[PDB]
């Protein structure tokens, strides 16, 4: 077994074994949506951007009809990579090998002395760049290798209810700042992946130094006081695809020092997010988030962070690192979100710092054979957790738990264990068995007020 | 543009071999105190890969960078590895600077430009070793017996990288 | 097949493979007595080290009580290492990512919010630290996985013999200085395992110009010359559970330049173990050995250097060396002999820096597959071997031999070929059949 | 399929997958004749050098007889190296170890301390280091490891005709200048392979800055313009055991610049050249070749850079680079052509430096799961190949082709196929039947002039 | 062998740094006239692995080297990069040098042989790092005013070069 | 502790560009007689990965070291070098040092505290490369030739050496 959804535990092989490696390439990254980038990254026709999607690598461009269209950054010809820079703005795309030119969607355009040495026999249309399925939402453009998977709409199903919060807002929705941070941490992709999906009980230990000298609202939470009750301060999701987040409560300028822009924001628009989406889902726009979409993208809105976890092996990720801002936001603004994002998650954060061991030391401690042949524990908040009335999927009842973790693995063990789409999408009516207490927010809310 | 002459060059050498020395023994507020003036703009721009013939301008400060620092914001990041009870840096990693290449320059007003290689060696628990490359842009002016740094610009070689992060002063 | 007893050959896949690493890893270093450390080195109530057992980490530490537990450094929460010092004194070890803490014993004593936000749903008998076994003898910590396996004093068996010679001798016995000089080497740790085991061939070769330099008794084995009767010189032993080591006749303080503590003690001492031990035990206290004790630990009896092979794959290991020291010799005697076992056998050893590349170039030139088809060969002095009337065990007529190397290999083909100790158990009293001549000492002395 | 020979594609599986690349060592490294080195690399009694046999360090030995003994590089004794030293003179070899003697042909003659430790009981005839099989031909020094292989004239077989224009010519031949230039190139060994065979398309495409430069004969290639006859100005060759190369048409002395010496050995020796074999192979006596010898060697006459890739594992390499020269030129000309050489294609070649990225792109692409399932194109000429009634083999009509890329892999896949020599040999009569066009020649020259 | 005095030592320090500089941001045009001489020879012979009991000759310059240049050969090497179009430099590596151990001594004719440690940092697209241990040995003449490099002998360290190529100045 | 004038400050620099050359070409005899007092005490210590509320003391010259000489016991060292028949230095193996960050200090009665960092490259055979960082705190004295350090502790970066051995001076 090597996730246990009834006890809420994993084996350590998860982090390590290079045959479930294999099996997460073939059944996940080769499957499920990947985070490609966003329409603000490739905004005018032409351009484009090189990314991954995870060992592949990939070219996003913006289309001269005004669709978003990705292929396999790889030559038909001898398989030499087409295009090396991060980004431009190119109507074709030349190889440096020999010089066959490529089209905006991967399509074989060209090749030089076509007529001299090939004599016009060349099939151009058969060697085609291997295309990649991109669709859009709310302006983040995700990519897909299955053509049997569901749309992207389906993909975040009952999520899109959360995300609409902030991604739409008060009608102008957000958007990623570039260029990333690029940067090499030796872990297993899950082992950030499962953090910032809900990880709130690190952040009183592991980052008691940051939260002590800014002060403010999340000042409390260094040390890990027990006097706080943690689950009125905050609320944890999860949903059928594996896609949740925690939420702290009137903390959306929590880190930023310097929030005068990004607070005002947040109190003009308010109003707004309160009619759209009731004032249920406005008490998530004040609140921070700390997110992770299935599998390999994660975000923390409030602080603006923006990461992207590129899986290279068992062992080893490419953590590229945007930073989300919302559309309407005024440009300067919007360039002090910027500094305090990457101030706080950046390569050189005074957060992101201290998590570098936290993820390095639980992939390459299962280095032992007695270590990896145990287990890990995600049990924190078990019995306490099932469907809201309001809320969509799963809830937790603080954010300080690992509601998150146990869904975020539950899916993993879904889309590990099935062969293809079929068998995921017969599920979908008994995905949330494992989650027993039904009736706990109606006893719980009935008891209160 | 003019060079500064041999004996100038000797004190921004000196200046800069103590800068390093108070890196290494961990001295950060008596280097913010000395050695840093409070107009810095500590800057580390993102530098992404284009082609040649891409005819966009250089990142600004406006622009992404992973420093972008005022000297009160600058003062909050020392404080860190003083103050703060950080786990990884029980104890300090190990950290050691060779500065080469240093060419100062005359750029008026008592102020010199100052242009210099710096290789970052950086140990930390068993065997774990990551190394840096930069090239560091300053601008130093005369403030008593010594100098003070009010802009400086550090340019990262690697695109990706291979390192756990970049908390560390240049 | 993968070892040869009968012929005293081995396959060079031994020293690459992979899959005979991962057989190795399981039926090996999570089935023996792995060397952890010493009293020494936690010597009062609540000092701890953490150490190596294999590719697992572990911490071993001293409890209130005065008994010694070991357990991994993973904590059962993500997995994260708990401790990262290499020695000091805790009562309780906090793990850096969320803060569980863990007691002397590994048992997980107290969480952060275990009311709050676990609700007291956590059962902690269960979620402890994965303990391992410790027993010790005569000071000296080991370490084991498998609970099925035997006692440590049983698992060392007939070699205890030998040990009580040196590591109880005259009352005191002998105890480790830390701390240790750790080095990562690109080679498989079977190579120093069978060098340090009895490899006196390599050391008039490889080190002549370091015993030549140096001079006295050791000088004349440099350049390797017929003349010199080694089988006076000198004898070799070994083991039924794989330990064996060779012995060189009065040459302990051989190496050491300064030797004015280390000798002297030596001949305050001799009398007391020519009464306990009688004189054939005396010999072997007077004279430099060198040991091996499997799997994977290492020692030189005389010039004091006391290394560990820690695995780090098929093609490296991490060289942990610590300098065995007497108890009851003085202060000033047991830094001179730290200094001179560093100086000879450390990192810039002036020994030790010699056989850098044979320990490297034996395992990585089995990189083509033509080379690593070929076999290796072990059969110096085959046949001149037996059971000693007085000595337990088998044993060899000179230093210079290769009868621990035909005994470590044999114990070895036996652990990688049963599949529990029940196997291994089973061949007691039938383990020196491959060692055809019994009658060898008894017409020798005749 | 690995390789398709009827459409003239291979899977970019090759490059990469490791089970492959144990296949290669099986059945092609372990089968075929690799190439050791020249008599002039060891020219007197006594004279080795250490080089490689794929991953197998082995030493080449000039013995007393005048006759050339190979063995591997490893003591019988613990598998220790013999000799470290890139080249030298012996009469025997100690292991640095314990002190094991080994002779010119790798027989363990004397061990220390035989008649005292061994008792002269240590059976020195069974204890000999492994002897690889050696045969020459024109001076150049072969390797193999199979006993049921054929010789080193058999395996070269057809292409023999076409060697014995430049390595034998005039009388004088050629031999290999040392010592060479050792670099490691993150690459598969087959891309080189490939490239140096006959890939004339990237030559203006890839060197047009270098070619501009130096100007001339091979000037006209910048750029890979439409308007010149390609056809015209050269041939590209292939044979049986996968032997292949490219004709430029008198631009031997092409890339020297200093080329005094180089074009008057020449012209003095084409008028012997041209009576002893003919007129259709002074055409190539004058002509720049580029060849690739089956597996693994490679070079190009003219430019004279002779280059041997030496596997590390599916995804690196070890390149050997040697200037290849004429003995009967004079020693101010061999010095001229070994700068000429070295500052072309060296480990800071004008031209080499080029072709760096384009050898590790091609590999290290497929490091992605939906990229390496791919295929590669090589279907240049397809066609407009045969069998010339002058020319053995299988002849094209450029040599900005792909005949030498399909005949190169199709032996390829004949010997990863095929369990031994045996069944290689079987298709001795139909191995060219990849190739429909019978006619095809006899069409050209007959309605041409 | 006299050393030189050190004023004369702090010009060759400069004239080092100046001429790093250079290779650094890509000037080679300027390098090539103003600090290398019209009868310069750029030398970088291939030492092999011997025997200490070898007695044959080190290699010369009719023998192997890597680099083995008149002026007009490195104005080849140079214009390649200048004018051409190299598309595994579009855009271009990032190199970084770190010289050291700049040790001057005064020979005949108003010339100056000088040996020099030199550490070479390269980077390339993502990930892609190499470095490059390398001995300098060159004979300096006074271009007034001012120094120029007529002979440049290069020792690689490694022997089995680690990298795509070698083609940086040094 | 006084830092050192600008001349004093170039001669200890120089004789360290000196001692360099002579580790690197192999004169260690001329090293331990000109450059050596005898009087030496060569030490590089054992240091150990503690947490930072453990209040241990530093290591001390009879604790745990690596290097731990007088001058009789680094001659036997600079001996196995010259006349022992080492295999592994057949050949002799190459390595490159780096010296930077030098920082001298009037200490008292003709003596010198100085500080520095170094960097060491080591190559051997065809592909065996290895790095190392190390501070070097030394008290340098002057007599009628230049310098002659008496005492030399060399502090390593990692806790495990990833190298065969540490088998060379500085
Ligand atoms: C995961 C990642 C980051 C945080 C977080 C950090 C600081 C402030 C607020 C939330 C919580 C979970
Ligand atoms: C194996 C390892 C070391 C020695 C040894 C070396 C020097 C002095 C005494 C024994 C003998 C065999
Ligand atoms: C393959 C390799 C090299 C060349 C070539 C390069 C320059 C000049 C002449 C031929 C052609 C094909
Ligand atoms: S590899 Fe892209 S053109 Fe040949
Ligand atoms: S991982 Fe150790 S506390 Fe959660
Ligand atoms: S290993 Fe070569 S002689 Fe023992
Ligand atoms: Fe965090
Ligand atoms: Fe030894
Ligand atoms: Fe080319
Ligand atoms: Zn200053
Ligand atoms: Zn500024
Ligand atoms: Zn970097
Ligand atoms: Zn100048
Ligand atoms: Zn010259
Ligand atoms: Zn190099
Ligand atoms: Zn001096
Ligand atoms: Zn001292
Ligand atoms: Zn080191």
């Amino acid at each position: 077994t090597l996730v246990d959804t009834v006890n809420a535990s994993q084996s350590r092989q998860v982090f390590w074994d290079e045959d479930v490696y294999a099996l997460e390439i073939e059944r996940i990254f080769s499957r499920a949506w990947l985070m490609l980038g966003h329409e603000s990254l490739v905004p005018k026709p032409g351009d484009f951007i090189t990314t991954y999607m995870a060992e592949d690598k990939v070219i996003l461009s913006h289309q001269s009809d005004g669709t978003f269209r990705a292929f396999i950054n790889s030559c038909s010809h001898r398989g030499n990579q087409i295009c090396h820079a991060d980004s431009g703005n190119a109507k074709a795309f030349v190889c440096n090998y020999h010089g066959w030119v490529f089209g905006q969607d991967g399509s074989l355009v060209d090749v030089p002395l076509e007529s001299r040495c090939y004599h016009n026999s060349l099939d151009k249309q058969k060697l085609a760049a291997k295309s990649v399925r991109v669709e859009t939402y709310k302006g983040f453009i995700f990519g897909c290798h299955d053509p049997e998977a569901p749309s992207l709409e389906d993909y975040l199903g009952e999520f899109r209810y959360y995300l609409d919060t902030i991604w739409e807002g008060a009608g102008g929705g957000m958007e990623l700042l570039g260029p990333p941070m690029k940067s090499l941490l030796q872990c297993n992709w899950k082992v950030p992946a499962e953090n910032f999906i809900g990880d709130g009980y690190h952040v009183g230990w592991t980052h008691a130094a940051a939260l002590s000298q800014i002060g403010g609202e999340l000042a409390g939470l260094a040390g890990n006081r027990a006097d706080i009750p943690f689950d009125d301060l905050g609320l944890q999701f999860t949903t059928r695809h594996g896609h949740g987040f925690g939420v702290i409560d009137n903390a959306a300028a929590g880190l930023h020092i310097k929030r005068e822009g990004w607070t005002k924001f947040l109190e003009d628009t308010r109003g707004e997010v309160r009619r759209k989406f009731g004032p249920e889902r406005e008490r998530l726009y004040l609140g921070h988030w700390n997110c992770s979409i299935f599998p390999n993208c994660s975000f923390l809105y409030g602080t603006n962070t923006f990461k992207i976890w590129h899986p290279r092996g068992p062992h080893e990720i490419e953590v590229w690192t945007y930073t989300i801002v919302p559309r309407d936001a005024d440009p300067a603004t919007k360039s002090m979100i910027q500094r305090e994002a990457i101030r706080t998650f950046g390569t050189a954060g005074t957060l992101e710092s201290d998590d570098g061991e936290n993820m390095s030391s639980a992939t390459y401690i299962n280095r032992g054979v007695i270590t990896r042949n145990g287990r890990m524990n995600s049990t924190m908040g078990v019995g306490y957790e099932g469907p809201h009335p309001v809320y969509p999927g799963i809830v937790g009842i603080s954010f300080i738990g690992e509601t998150s973790y146990r869904g975020f693995y539950r899916f993993w063990k879904e889309m590990i264990d099935a062969p293809d789409w079929a068998s995921v999408k017969a599920n979908d009516d008994t995905w949330d068995s494992v989650f027993p207490n039904r009736n706990f927010w109606n006893e719980k809310l009935n008891a209160a007020e | 543009q003019i060079p500064v002459t041999p004996d100038v060059h000797y004190d921004i050498e000196a200046h800069y071999r103590a800068e390093v020395r108070m890196f290494q023994t961990g001295q950060y507020r008596e280097w913010l105190q000395g050695m840093v003036a409070e107009d810095i703009h500590y800057w580390m721009p993102i530098y992404e890969q284009r082609l040649t013939r891409d005819r966009r301008p250089d990142p600004t400060p406006d622009d992404a960078a992973i420093y972008n620092d005022d000297f009160g914001e600058l003062k909050q990041r020392v404080e860190r590895l003083y103050s703060g009870q950080v786990w990884m840096e029980d104890p300090p990693s190990k950290i050691r600077y060779f500065v080469s290449n240093v060419e100062a320059f005359e750029a008026g007003n008592g102020e010199l430009d100052v242009l210099s290689n710096i290789l970052v060696y950086r140990n930390r628990r068993q065997t774990e070793v990551t190394v840096h490359t930069l090239g560091r842009e300053d601008k130093l002016r005369r403030d008593g017996n010594g100098f003070k740094v009010f802009r400086r610009k550090l340019i990262l070689d690697a695109r990706v990288t291979q390192d756990k992060n970049l908390y560390f002063f240049c």
